[PDB]
């Protein structure tokens, strides 16, 4: 039926997607939307920090870029709350993720995570 | 002649898989399934992409809609001259016999079947639209 | 399972593809198409969709009021409009840099400014504004007038107050109200105004509502309109030597009728214009009194138009039962709506420029352009869409038993005929005018110049010549020092008029030449051929013989089929489709030949124009090679001024208009196979199949293909000459 | 820095023409919206206004966008 | 004259025009031979260029400001100041030419029509009837308004097919 | 679901049943005709709209019409 | 004989020679009366 | 006098291209996929 390559089939990606936070399948919902939150935030500090607008001028380039990061971050949690809100609205095991409660607790998990990943990796530059 | 029942344990054809075929409809919507006989091993082409062999006796395949089943049913009865048949299934295990519906193919007249949708009159007999305005919605003259 | 939206369409609600939304967008506004629609409740929305525009319009008034009051510089624009350029609103962007911020920091502010083009401000200066107070109390004044007028529109929606079908009936009484009140009175009202503010504020007067009513507008008061002695009100007007503003030169008149522009002002009298106001004011209000409502006395327009049949039969049954396919149909109202508007529209666009009315209007070069241009494209637009209306008519309310052999049924019993002498003119104007140009560029090529035809328009300037133009030498009517007309109008309007139109510097009758010859003929041309379409599209909507079924389909199909040789955009939205190209190509040619003559006459070098619109390679070369280096300059390597904006606003015109052309020659096929690759490679993708879409990935339809390329092609072909002529025009000057 | 913009853009043009021309050739004779469409040959205009709209299926279209896309990169 | 224009004869930017022409030609003549064949062309150039303006001049054309010819198709104009050579003369040998052909064309149609295959006589022309009518459409106007005083031009409403409105 | 519908005009030819790919229409019993059958669509549900039937119709006008009406999975002819 | 005249018959050859025999003759006319612009 | 303070449009600005804009399209996208009872 379908197409079945050492791509898709092989072990070890298999194991490393498994280990990753989205596929745990039986742990909160707010601590994986916790542990993505910082995973993303403290790289998405980078592009903004190196490349904004004020990159050249001293003391302020981390700060300007920190905040941009931050304000992403809010953006995409706003994003996470109404693609759970739109996505959820009626009706192995299933995973409680995939509901309106536990999207709801895992958009403000990423967002707690994305804030102390941005305020990390601000403070890591100092 | 009788509605036939699906056999979910029946062989399919010899092949060796592609990107073309079922998708997330199959497990959340619907899929159909396509049986038919055949009276030795030949090639035929998936109409999913690639070329498959049909193994000598029954045949089972799975298809995402209906046009896909009726085009290998025209590819199977203009080619190997042989007698395809499909089914709606649903995720819940709900068989639906579709084609041929009443055992006989449609292109063929067959005793028993009620007319649907004629009209006992011609195009050029269809009242304006103006007649058909103001209606529970968008209505064309020809519905009624 | 089914969706809340549309709530109008609960076909379009169990749609689970994106075409849901983008159909409920589009067709929220077809009433007639929604769900258990009626007569009464299409019309009660219509209603309140009315008063919502209004709405909208008097707060976007309001809001162009406060913003000239707030950022702009009307107070010292009034002190120097001739040297002071008018200020539309501040900028505020975080995104400019340090150059764009002292680039766009001109016309007298602290900061970065727009520098208005709309006209509001020698409009507002006409009429008796002259204080940034005065503007803000009529923004609130309007704000409050769009508050009332929303609360207007909710409140006919409720029980109690929405009116019946038989109400929104009565042509009669509508007719004689919009004819005595909202024009006669309104009218009457304005001559109020002109005469009370506008009039004593150019004499240097402060007449406001503090103090109206105990100044006179004349030194008569009341007594000669009274006793009859009306040509009082027209003793000692405003001299040749009177300075707008101040009391300098100024008259005591009231209503007079000089004609001609003022001499320094170069528009049109303020006597004059309350005059005319006050004239037609009275004749709408005369013809508000000629239909029968409840009084015995009047007319029935049902009883005119069934006694107004020829008696040899040449035009049938001429319009009987025309009363009730009208009052009946919304369609035929709005289609004649749009006609009739779409046509003053141009006309406004036309004695606009010519005659202009708003003190100090014609020196400001970029604001004439930037009217002229933006009234001819909105009536442009508006003419399609009568015509487009025009054939949903005759596909949703047409009925031919009821208008059995009146002119409605004849004008579909010959459409043949009709389209077929529209395709042969504008066949005839293409080749010839095709011709012309590319022997008179074949001419100049070759370094002939006297080789090429150049066929003087005498026709048009014997016209000019009948209004008193003596530079062709006619000598007639007007022209002549001996007729009868120019001998009974020496003493009432003949003076000023014949000083204005025999003076070269104004745009009141401009000379013409072959090269006007030419483009009018282009212009014939446009006319014709986006007549020829929309006519052909409403009068074949019905049915034609690939599709005798035409109307069973609606009026905006996709196609029917492949079949019969192929059916590719056989409805008739399709064909106001095409003939909206048509219309933005009639309107870029009259808009092209009106900046070029104007840029020609305000550089002083008509000769230019008259020497080089006689051939294609001279519009190409002297008018849009040659008038755009000041505006692709607006950024370069070594810099940016205040006219990178109208640079930037062209290559993004380009752009909109090229991205047009994708969804007008790829079509749905391809892109709908290439949305179920990626819809596999979606579902195949992990850490990304957990994020699920809620309505299935599907391409455009036809239809929608048609109207979103059509819209960027709009977007970009106006954004694109807009750009351009205010850049080159305030450029320029 | 020019001449590197300017390479990427002939990649990506050459890479679109090299796209649509690819997709005519490997979706000529069936796809996920018309399986039979070996059936109606290779030059054909559409299959109807059904599916939504299968304008421009045929892999003559294909070629017919690729000429465009072909210009656009040369 | 009309239209405040003045005579070719006496525009001084007629004459102006028609010696910057010679000069430019004159200026590329200039770096050729006295007898070779570019000299010779260039001197065959400049004696069509001063016939032309001569030519121009003597027909009566008038010129305006920019010193070109200028046409006048009124007419009444053309008819009272001697310009019926402009647009008037061609305009009746134009509708004498056009006309011939669509009648010699209308001809073949009709005469091509009451055979078996009408269409191959469409595709592969009958060059001796195509001929015959040709030469015979000399008399297109007399034979255009007898067809139509016959009632024989026109084809009845009964016998064209319509659309069903 | 688009509307299909059949007129008296049909011959009978089974044309537009043989060129439908979704089979949607069929051939009843009927007496108004040398062929003494009738087109018919009782399966409009599976109905794409892709209008092979009125291009195998050979009548003039066609017997049998497809009028686009609304779009569901099916008439999409969507496989996802 | 007779096939190669019918071929000569067809219309792109007709076409082809009508229009080298109208556009001679223009051709013709304006070289021995240059620069016509006015009857 | 209905003048707006000076910083009037580096808060208005922000809010009406950035505030306002998010509201209105998350409410309208959680409005256009909502599912009827
Ligand atoms: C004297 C009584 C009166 C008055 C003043 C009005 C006034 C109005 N009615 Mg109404 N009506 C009346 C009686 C009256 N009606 C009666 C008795 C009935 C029952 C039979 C109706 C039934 C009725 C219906 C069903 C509707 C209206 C509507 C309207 C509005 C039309 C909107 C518009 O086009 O703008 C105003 C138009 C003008 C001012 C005329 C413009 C003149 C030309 C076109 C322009 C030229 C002017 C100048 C050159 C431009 C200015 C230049 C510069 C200032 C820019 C308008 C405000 C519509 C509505 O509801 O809107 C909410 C509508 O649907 N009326
Ligand atoms: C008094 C004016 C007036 C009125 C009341 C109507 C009313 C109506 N028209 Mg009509 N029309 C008009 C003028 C008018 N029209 C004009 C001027 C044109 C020429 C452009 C048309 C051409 C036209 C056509 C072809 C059709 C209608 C249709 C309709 C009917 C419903 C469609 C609808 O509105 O849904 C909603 C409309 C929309 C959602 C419009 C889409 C958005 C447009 C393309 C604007 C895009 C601009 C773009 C965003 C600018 C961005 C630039 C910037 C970002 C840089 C409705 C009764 C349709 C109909 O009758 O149904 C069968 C029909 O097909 N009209
Ligand atoms: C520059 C582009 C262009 C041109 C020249 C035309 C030209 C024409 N359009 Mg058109 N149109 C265009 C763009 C264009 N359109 C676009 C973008 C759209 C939107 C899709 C439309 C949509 C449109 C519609 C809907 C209609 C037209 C119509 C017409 C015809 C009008 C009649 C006429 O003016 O006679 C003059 C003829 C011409 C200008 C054609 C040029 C003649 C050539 C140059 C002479 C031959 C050259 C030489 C002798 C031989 C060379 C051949 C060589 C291979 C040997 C005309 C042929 C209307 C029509 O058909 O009228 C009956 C019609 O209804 N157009
Ligand atoms: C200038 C007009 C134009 C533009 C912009 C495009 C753009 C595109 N075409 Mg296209 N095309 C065009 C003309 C155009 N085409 C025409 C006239 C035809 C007819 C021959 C075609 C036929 C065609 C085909 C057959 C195909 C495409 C494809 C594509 C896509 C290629 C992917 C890509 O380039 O990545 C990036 C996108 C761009 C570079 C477009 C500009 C995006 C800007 C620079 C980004 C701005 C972002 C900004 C922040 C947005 C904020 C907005 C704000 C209001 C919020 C792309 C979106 C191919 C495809 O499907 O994709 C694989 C494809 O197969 N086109
Ligand atoms: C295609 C449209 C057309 C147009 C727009 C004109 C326009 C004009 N024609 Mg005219 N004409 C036309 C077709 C046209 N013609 C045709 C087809 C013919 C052949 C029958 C004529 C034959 C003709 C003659 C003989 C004369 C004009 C004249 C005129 C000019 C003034 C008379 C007038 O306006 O009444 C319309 C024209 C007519 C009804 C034709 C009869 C002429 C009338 C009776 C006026 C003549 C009286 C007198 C000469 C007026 C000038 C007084 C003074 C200045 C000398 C005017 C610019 C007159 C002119 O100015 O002479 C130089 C003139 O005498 N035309
Ligand atoms: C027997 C030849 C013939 C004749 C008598 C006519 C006559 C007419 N045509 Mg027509 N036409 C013809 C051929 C002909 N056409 C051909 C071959 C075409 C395809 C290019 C067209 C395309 C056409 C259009 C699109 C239109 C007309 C229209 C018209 C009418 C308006 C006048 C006109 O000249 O329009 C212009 C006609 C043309 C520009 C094409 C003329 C082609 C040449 C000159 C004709 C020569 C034919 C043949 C080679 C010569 C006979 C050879 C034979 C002896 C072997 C008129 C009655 C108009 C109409 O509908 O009526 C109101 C109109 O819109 N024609
Ligand atoms: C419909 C548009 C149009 C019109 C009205 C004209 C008209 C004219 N052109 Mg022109 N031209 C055009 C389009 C047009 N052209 C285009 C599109 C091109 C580009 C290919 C050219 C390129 C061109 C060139 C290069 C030249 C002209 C020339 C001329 C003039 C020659 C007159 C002549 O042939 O002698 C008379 C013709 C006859 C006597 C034949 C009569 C027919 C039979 C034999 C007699 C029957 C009559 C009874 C004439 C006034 C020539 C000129 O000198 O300009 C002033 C010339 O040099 N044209
Ligand atoms: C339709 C008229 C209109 C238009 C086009 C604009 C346009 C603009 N205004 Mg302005 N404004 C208006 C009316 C208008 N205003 C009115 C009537 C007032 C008095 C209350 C103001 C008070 C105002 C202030 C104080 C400021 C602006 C500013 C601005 C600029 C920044 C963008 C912005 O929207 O800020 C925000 C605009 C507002 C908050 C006013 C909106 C208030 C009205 C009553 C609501 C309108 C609702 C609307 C019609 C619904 C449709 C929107 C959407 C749902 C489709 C911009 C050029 C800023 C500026 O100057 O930048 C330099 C700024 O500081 N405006
Ligand atoms: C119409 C409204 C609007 C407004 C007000 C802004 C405002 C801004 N933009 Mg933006 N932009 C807009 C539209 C807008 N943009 C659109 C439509 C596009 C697509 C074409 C872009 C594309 C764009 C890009 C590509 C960039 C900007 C950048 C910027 C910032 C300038 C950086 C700077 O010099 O200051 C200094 C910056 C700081 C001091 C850091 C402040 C960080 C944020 C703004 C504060 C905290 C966020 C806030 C709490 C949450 C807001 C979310 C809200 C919607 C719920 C600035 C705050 C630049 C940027 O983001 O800077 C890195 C930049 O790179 N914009
Ligand atoms: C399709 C259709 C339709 C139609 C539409 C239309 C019709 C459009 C158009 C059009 C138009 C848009 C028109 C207009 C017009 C105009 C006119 C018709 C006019 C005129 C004129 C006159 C008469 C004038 C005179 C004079 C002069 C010459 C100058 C001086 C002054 C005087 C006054 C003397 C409708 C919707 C109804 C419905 C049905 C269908
Ligand atoms: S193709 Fe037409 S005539 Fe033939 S069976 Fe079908 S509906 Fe009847
Ligand atoms: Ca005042």
């Amino acid at each position: 039926g379908m197409l079945e390559t050492p791509v898709t089939s092989a072990p070890i990606v298999a194991t490393y997607l498994s280990n990753l936070p989205a596929y745990r399948t039986g742990v909160a919902p707010v601590l994986r939307g916790v542990e993505i939150g910082l995973a993303h935030g403290f790289l998405l500090a980078g592009p903004f920090i190196k490349l904004g607008p004020l990159r050249n001028v001293p003391e302020t380039a981390e700060i300007a870029g920190s905040l941009s990061a931050a304000g992403l971050v809010l953006i995409l949690a706003l994003c996470l709350s109404i693609y759970g809100s739109a996505q959820f609205q009626s009706t192995v095991a299933r995973d409680p993720l995939f509901s309106a409660d536990g999207w709801s607790e895992f958009a403000a998990g990423f967002l707690v995570g994305g804030e102390a990943g941005v305020a990390w990796a601000y403070v890591c530059t100092q | 002649w009788t509605v036939p029942t699906l056999n979910p344990d029946t062989p399919s054809p010899i092949f060796g898989g592609s990107t073309g075929g079922l998708l997330r409809k199959a497990q959340t919507e619907e899929f159909y399934v396509i049986t038919w006989e055949a009276k030795k091993e030949q090639i035929f082409e998936m109409p999913t992409g690639g070329a498959a062999i049909m193994r000598q006796g029954p045949n089972l395949l799975k298809f995402g809609k209906k046009e896909q089943c009726l085009a290998l049913t025209t590819q199977l009865r203009n080619k190997f001259k042989l007698t395809p048949c499909f089914y709606r299934v649903f995720p819940d295990g709900k068989v639906q016999y579709l084609h041929p519906a009443d055992g006989v193919y449609p292109e063929k007249v067959n005793a028993g079947r009620v007319g649907a949708n004629q009209n006992m009159r011609r195009i050029g007999q269809n009242v304006n639209p103006i007649k058909v305005k103001f209606s529970g919605r968008m209505m064309s003259p020809a519905e009624i | 399972a089914t969706k809340l939206f549309p709530k109008f369409s609960q076909g379009l609600a169990q749609d689970p593809t994106t075409r849901r939304i983008w159909y409920g967008l589009a067709m929220a506004h077809d009433f007639e198409s929604h769900d258990g629609m009626t007569e009464e409740n299409l019309y009660q929305k219509i209603f309140a969709s009315h008063f919502g525009q209004l709405s909208i319009i008097f707060l976007w008034t309001s809001g162009n009021l406060f913003h000239v009051a707030w950022q702009g510089n009307f107070e010292q624009w009034v002190t120097d409009p001739v040297h002071i350029r008018p200020i539309a609103h501040a900028i505020w962007d975080p995104h400019f840099g340090q150059p764009a911020v002292e680039a766009f920091t001109r016309g007298g502010a602290s900061g970065p400014v727009n520098i208005s083009t709309s006209g509001v401000y020698q409009w507002w200066y006409t009429i008796g504004m002259r204080t940034n107070q005065d503007l803000y109390v009529g923004s609130v004044f309007l704000a409050l007038v769009s508050a009332i007028f929303l609360f207007a529109g909710w409140l006919h929606l409720q029980p109690n107050f929405q009116p019946s079908l038989s109400w929104f009936k009565d042509a009669e009484s509508r007719l004689n109200h919009h004819l005595s009140g909202l024009f006669g009175v309104s009218s009457l009202a304005w001559t109020g105004h002109l005469v009370h503010v506008a009039i004593p504020e150019s004499r240097g007067q402060h007449v406001g509502w503090d103090n109206f009513l105990s100044v006179l507008p004349h030194p008569q008061g009341l007594t000669p309109f009274f006793t009859g002695n009306w040509a009082a009100y027209a003793q000692s007007p405003d001299t040749a030597s009177h300075v707008f503003g101040t009391a300098q030169g100024s008259g005591q008149a009231i209503l007079t009728f000089l004609g001609g522009f003022h001499p320094q002002t170069q528009s049109l009298w303020l006597t004059d214009m309350a005059h005319h106001h006050l004239a037609i004011a009275v004749i709408f209000i005369v013809a508000g009194h000629m239909y029968r409502t409840n009084f015995g006395i009047g007319h029935r327009m049902q009883a005119i138009l069934e006694a107004h049949t020829p008696p040899s039969g040449s035009l049938g049954a001429g319009h009987k039962g025309l009363f009730d396919t009208v009052n009946n149909s919304l369609h035929f109202q709005l289609g004649l709506a749009l006609a009739s508007v779409g046509t003053i529209t141009s006309l406004v666009a036309q004695h606009m420029y010519s005659l202009p009315p708003y003190a100090f209007q014609a020196i400001d070069f970029t604001t004439q352009a930037a009217l002229y241009t933006h009234h001819q494209y909105i009536a442009g637009f508006i003419m399609c869409g009568a015509f487009a209306h025009g054939a949903i008519f005759f596909i949703r309310d047409y009925d031919p038993e009821q208008n059995k052999g009146n002119v409605l049924a004849r004008m579909l019993d010959h459409k043949e005929a009709l389209i077929s002498h529209l395709s042969w003119v504008s066949l005839f104007l293409g080749f010839h005018t095709l011709g012309l140009y590319v022997h008179n560029d074949v001419m100049q090529a070759f370094g002939t110049p006297e080789k090429q035809i150049l066929i003087e328009p005498v026709f048009a300037q014997w016209i000019q010549a009948a209004h008193g133009k003596a530079l062709y030498g006619f000598d007639f009517l007007l022209s002549s020092k001996t007729s009868a007309a120019f001998a009974n109008g020496q003493s009432l309007w003949l003076p000023g008029w014949l000083d204005a139109i025999n003076n070269n510097q104004n745009s009141l009758f401009l000379t013409i030449g072959p090269g006007d010859f030419l483009v009018h003929h282009a212009i014939a041309l446009g006319l014709h051929t986006t007549t020829l379409i929309l006519v052909k599209g409403a009068l074949d909507a019905r049915g034609s013989k690939l599709m005798p079924d035409k109307k069973d389909f609606g009026y905006s199909f996709p196609c029917d089929g492949p079949g019969r040789g192929g059916t590719c955009d056989i409805s008739a939205y399709d064909a106001f489709y095409l003939a909206v190209f048509w219309m933005l190509n009639t309107i870029g040619w009259v808009t092209f030949y009106w900046h070029w003559k104007h840029l020609t006459l305000w550089q002083g070098n008509v000769a230019q124009f008259d020497e080089s619109s006689t051939y294609l390679m001279g519009w190409l070369r002297d008018y849009l090679w040659l008038n755009s280096s000041q505006l692709i300059n607006g950024y370069n390597p070594f810099g940016m001024n205040s006219l990178s904006v109208w640079a930037w606003t062209f290559l993004f015109g380009h752009l909109i208009y090229a991205t047009g052309f994708m969804f007008l020659i790829s079509w749905r096929g391809y892109w709908q196979e290439l949305i179920e690759t990626l819809v596999w490679a979606h579902e195949k993708t992990p850490l990304a199949n957990l994020v699920y879409w809620k309505d299935k990935p599907v391409a455009l339809s036809i239809v929608q293909a048609r109207l979103v390329g059509l819209a960027h092609f709009s977007v970009g072909y106006i954004f694109t000459y807009a750009a351009f002529l205010i850049a080159s025009t305030s450029g320029r000057f | 820095t020019s001449d590197f913009m300017v390479h990427h853009i002939h990649a990506f043009t050459i890479h679109v023409t090299v796209l649509i021309l690819l997709k005519g050739v490997l979706f000529a004779r069936s796809s996920r919206l018309i399986p039979d469409k070996a059936n109606l040959g290779f030059r054909f205009p559409c299959d109807g206004p059904g599916r939504g709209g299968t304008c421009q299926v045929s892999a003559w279209d294909h070629v017919f966008l690729g000429l465009f896309w072909m210009y656009n990169s040369l | 004259d009309i239209a405040g224009l003045t005579p070719c004869s006496e525009s001084k930017a007629y004459a102006k025009l028609e010696k910057k022409e010679l000069k430019t030609l004159e200026k590329r003549l200039k770096q050729y031979e006295a007898d070779s064949a570019p000299a010779v062309a260039l001197k065959a150039t400049m004696e069509r260029t001063k016939a032309r303006f001569a030519n121009y001049a003597k027909a009566g054309l008038l010129c305006g400001n920019d010193g070109l010819p200028h046409l006048i198709a009124d007419p009444g104009l053309a008819l009272k100041y001697g310009h019926a050579g402009e647009v008037f003369i061609p305009t009746f040998g134009f509708l004498y030419v056009a006309g011939y052909i669509g009648y010699v064309g209308r001809q073949y149609l009709i005469a091509v029509k009451g055979e078996a295959k009408p269409t191959d006589k469409e595709i592969i022309i009958d060059v001796p009837l195509a001929t015959k009518l040709a030469w015979q459409g000399a008399g297109w106007p007399l034979a255009a308004v007898q067809e139509l005083q016959r009632g024989t031009l026109l084809e009845k409403e009964e016998n064209i097919t319509v659309s069903p409105r | 679901a688009h509307i299909v519908k059949i007129y008296d005009t049909c011959i009978g030819c089974t044309q537009c049943v043989r060129a439908c790919p979704l089979d949607v229409l069929e051939m009843v019993p009927w007496d108004g005709c040398k062929a003494s059958q009738m087109a018919s669509a009782p399966r409009t549900e599976d109905c794409v709209g892709c209008k092979r039937c009125e291009t195998a119709c050979p009548t003039d006008f066609l017997s049998v019409r497809v009028y686009l009406g609304s779009e569901s999975t099916r008439s999409m002819g969507l496989s996802y | 004989m007779k096939d190669f005249t019918t071929y000569l018959s067809t219309a792109p050859v007709i076409a082809t020679i009508w229009f080298t025999f109208t556009a001679g003759l223009l051709i013709e006319i304006n070289r021995y009366f240059p620069d016509p612009l006015v009857f | 006098p209905f003048v707006p303070p000076s910083w009037a449009p580096s808060v208005f600005v922000p809010l009406t291209g950035l505030v306002l804009p998010a509201i209105a399209m998350a409410t309208l996208f959680v409005y256009i996929e909502k599912e009827a009872p």
